[PDB]
């Protein structure tokens, strides 16, 4: 038995960290690069898989 | 960045050229339209009238 | 040749019976992902 | 297939694979 | 009451936005709220006529753009990830 892939998941901060509020989006501008890097890493993981 | 999907793809990669493949430009969200509250209806008006 | 063919058929039937009796490598790669997702939702509370 | 066996309600979407099970 | 439409509500304990699909399971008399495996509200009881409705978010997936490339074409194709359409 040898696995080769698994489930592909995509998580964004605009739907996970913040819900339906505007203050969270304004406060996430200081951490926008972190979420961009996380989204790019998840996209690369999905592409590799 | 808010006129054409091609322009959005161009301005979301910080490059004036685009190659073959797919790209994640933004997210799609359905905004709420109507707000309704539902509460018990047996709370009749007091007879102070 | 007949003996080797019968041996191969019996081996195929043996692995068919043994597989129906669970998978370890294919089950973990989903179980850890499910645990990570469950922890992700639980961190919201 | 039968031997081996919400989470998407908070924006944790799942991307389907490029190659389906029939193609595999 | 509006069903099968993305609407906002305040059912005495939460402020969630989503559709209200007709259910097929009956609740107990003293159950007012619902729960699933995760900590996300998925079911609730209507206090008007004791009706059970489901909760389903409308924002699913994102926006994907397909481009033929440079010096080949100018039109693109817009793809939505995991929403009904
Ligand atoms: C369980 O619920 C179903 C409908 O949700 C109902 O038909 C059935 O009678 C219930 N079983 C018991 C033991 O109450
Ligand atoms: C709401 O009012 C109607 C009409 O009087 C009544 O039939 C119904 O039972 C009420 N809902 C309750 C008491 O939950
Ligand atoms: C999408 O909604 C339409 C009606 O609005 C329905 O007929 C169709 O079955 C739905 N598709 C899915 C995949 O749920």
């Amino acid at each position: 038995i040898l696995p080769v892939s698994m489930t592909k998941t995509s998580v964004d901060c605009t739907m996970y960290i913040c819900g339906d509020s505007t203050e969270c989006s304004n406060l996430l501008l200081q951490y926008g690069s972190f979420c961009t890097q996380l989204n790019r890493a998840l996209t690369g993981i999905a592409v590799e898989q | 960045c808010a006129l054409d999907p091609l322009s959005e793809t161009k301005c979301t990669l910080k490059s004036f050229t685009v190659e073959k493949g797919i790209y994640q430009t933004s997210n799609f969200r359905v905004q709420p339209t109507e707000s309704i509250v539902r509460f018990p209806n047996i709370t009749n008006l007091c007879p102070f009238g | 040749q007949k003996l080797i063919a019968n041996q191969f058929n019996s081996a195929i039937g043996k692995i068919q019976d043994s597989l129906s009796s669970a998978l370890g490598k294919l089950q973990d790669v989903v179980n850890q992902n499910a645990q990570a997702l469950n922890t992700l939702v639980k961190q919201l509370s | 297939f039968n031997k081996v066996t919400a989470q998407k309600f908070n924006g944790l979407t799942v991307l389907p694979p490029l190659l389906t099970d029939e193609m595999i | 009451l509006v069903k099968n439409k993305c609407v906002n509500f305040n059912f005495n304990g939460l402020t969630g936005t989503g559709v209200l699909t007709e259910s097929n399971k009956k609740f107990l008399p003293f159950q007012q709220f619902g729960r699933d495996i995760a900590d996300t509200t998925d079911a609730v009881r209507d206090p008007q006529t004791l009706e059970i409705l489901d909760i389903t978010p409308c924002s699913f997936g994102g926006v994907s753009v397909i481009t033929p490339g440079t010096n080949t074409s100018n039109q693109v194709a817009v793809l939505y990830q995991d929403v009904n359409c």
